[PDB]
């Protein structure tokens, strides 16, 4: 079958800066009625693909002109000007010349961009949880940049190490930054044991972690 | 005024079958070929197959075996079936219309995520994430859903049924033990927060739950 090879996996580009992905079909893919059926895909998380590119180098309806195709038998490129925040997500190459029709692997777009200093925000357990007898400790790291973050949990002065649950999104849609969730998963009655709770980002945009706390009662 | 409705089961046991029905709005059967394409974290993105407009089917030939393809062109039905399902077959199901040469009903459906387990339904309960002044920095506000404890996935969730976009964090899922849990997030003006109500709107299709979850100050 065409395998469809795509690079790079990731690719780095400048908030404003022109992104190049690259597909390369193994052997030629022009369909019997002499039309070539490559595509460009791009995947939002959590959203269905949709249709930039297609026939190698048409764009869709909607499409900014941004966005372009190019390249020849083997070898294609999608181009996008003046990448913006709106652009983020995984883009798919596609031929359907040949049956089995096939996929590249996807190459995801990530934007590089100024630093920012996490917000922080922490949330008791609601009293919803707290009647079922489970209590987490929730506290956002907000649209900050790079990536790379650290999170240092306290009850009652005392560090909590281990047992903190940490997802994180891709990069924002908006403004192009990282937003991480942290949770202290306890017992209604584990939770009641202490009063004070804090969570602390340490980020190196500040060598001071910011900082959220509440108290109980 | 182009769609592709998707109608099928969360959850498969082994070796059984999966059923889905794509319907489509917008354009003819008896005029376009619609395709059946997975998407599994596993192998990215497998094209299954396509039932073209005079009903001829070509199917990818990984598949062939246990798979079938056919359509009701008076009802815009398209219907996939896949026979004795094991663990890895385990993903997101669409049908689409891909592989355009002049019109433009390049469209995919919302997707069917298929979970091939012996496991039971379970709905998520839905807690709120109310802020308090603990959760504010500068002059935003985050507010937060806390999504806990269903199976299988998916769930969505949006905010304010989709209006509220920019400043939305959805957290993607992760197991705890057997049962999932997610959180989203939205940020928000601290001026929106005295007179706005803000709702998170939670969705787990598997259940047929759709939880409206009113977040509001500590
Ligand atoms: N030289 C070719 C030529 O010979 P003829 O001189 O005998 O015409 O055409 C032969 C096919 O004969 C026609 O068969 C159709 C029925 O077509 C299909 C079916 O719909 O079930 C599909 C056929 O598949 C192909 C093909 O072989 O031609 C290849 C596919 O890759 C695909 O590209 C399809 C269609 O063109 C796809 O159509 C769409 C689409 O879904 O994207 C929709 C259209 O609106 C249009 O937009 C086109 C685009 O323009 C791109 O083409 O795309 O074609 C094939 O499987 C045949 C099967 O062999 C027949 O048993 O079934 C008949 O149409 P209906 O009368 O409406 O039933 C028609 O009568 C025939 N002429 C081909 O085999 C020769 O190689
Ligand atoms: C699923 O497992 C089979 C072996 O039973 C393997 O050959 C096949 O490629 C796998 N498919 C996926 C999508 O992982």
């Amino acid at each position: 079958d065409v395998l469809m090879t795509q690079t790079p996996l990731s690719l780095p580009v400048s908030l404003g800066d022109q992104a190049s992905i690259s597909c390369r079909s193994s052997q030629t893919i022009v369909h019997k009625n002499g039309n070539t059926y490559l595509e460009w895909y791009l995947q939002k998380p959590g959203q269905s693909p949709k249709l930039l590119i297609y026939k190698v180098s048409n764009r869709f309806s909607g499409v900014p002109d941004r966005f372009s195709g190019s390249g020849s038998g083997t070898d294609f490129t999608l181009k996008i000007s003046r990448v913006e925040a709106a652009d983020l997500g995984v883009y798919y190459c596609f031929q359907g010349s040949h049956v089995p029709y096939t996929f590249g692997g996807g190459t995801k777009l990530e934007i590089k961009r100024a630093d920012a200093a996490p917000t922080v925000s922490i949330f008791p357990p609601s009293s919803e949880q707290l009647t079922s007898g489970g209590a987490s400790v929730v506290c956002f790291l907000n649209n900050f940049y790079p990536k790379d973050i650290n999170v240092k949990w306290k009850i009652d002065g005392s560090e909590r190490q281990n047992g903190v649950l940490n997802s994180w999104t891709d990069q924002d849609s908006k403004d192009s930054t990282y937003s991480m969730s942290s949770t202290l998963t306890l017992t209604k009655d584990e939770y009641e044991r202490h009063n004070s709770y804090t969570c602390e980002a340490t980020h190196k945009t500040s060598t001071s972690p910011i900082v959220k706390s509440f108290n109980r009662n | 005024e182009v769609q592709l409705q998707e109608s099928g089961p969360g959850l498969v046991q082994p070796s059984q079958s999966l059923s889905i029905t794509c319907t489509v709005s917008g354009f003819s059967l008896t005029t376009y070929g619609v395709h059946w394409v997975r998407q599994s974290p596993g192998k990215g993105l497998e094209w299954l197959g396509v039932i073209w407009s005079g009903g001829t089917t070509e199917y990818n030939a990984a598949f062939i075996s246990r798979l079938s393809i056919s359509k009701d062109n008076s009802k815009s039905q398209v219907f996939f079936k896949m026979n004795s399902l094991q663990t890895n077959d385990t993903a997101i199901y669409f049908c689409v219309r891909m592989r355009i040469t002049t019109d433009w009903f390049a469209y995919w459906g919302q997707g069917t995520l298929v979970t091939v387990s012996a496991a039971k339904t379970t709905p998520p309960s839905v807690y709120p994430l109310a802020p308090g002044s603990a959760a504010q920095t500068n002059s935003m506000v985050t507010l937060g859903c806390l999504v806990k404890g269903y199976f299988p996935e998916p769930v969505t969730v949006t905010w304010n049924s989709g209006s509220l976009s920019s400043g939305v964090h959805t957290f993607p899922a992760v197991l705890q033990s057997d049962l999932y849990t997610l959180s989203s997030s939205v940020t928000v003006p601290s001026s929106t927060w005295p007179s706005e109500t803000v709702t998170c709107n939670v969705a787990h299709p598997a259940s047929s739950t759709k939880v409206d979850k009113k977040i509001v100050p500590r």
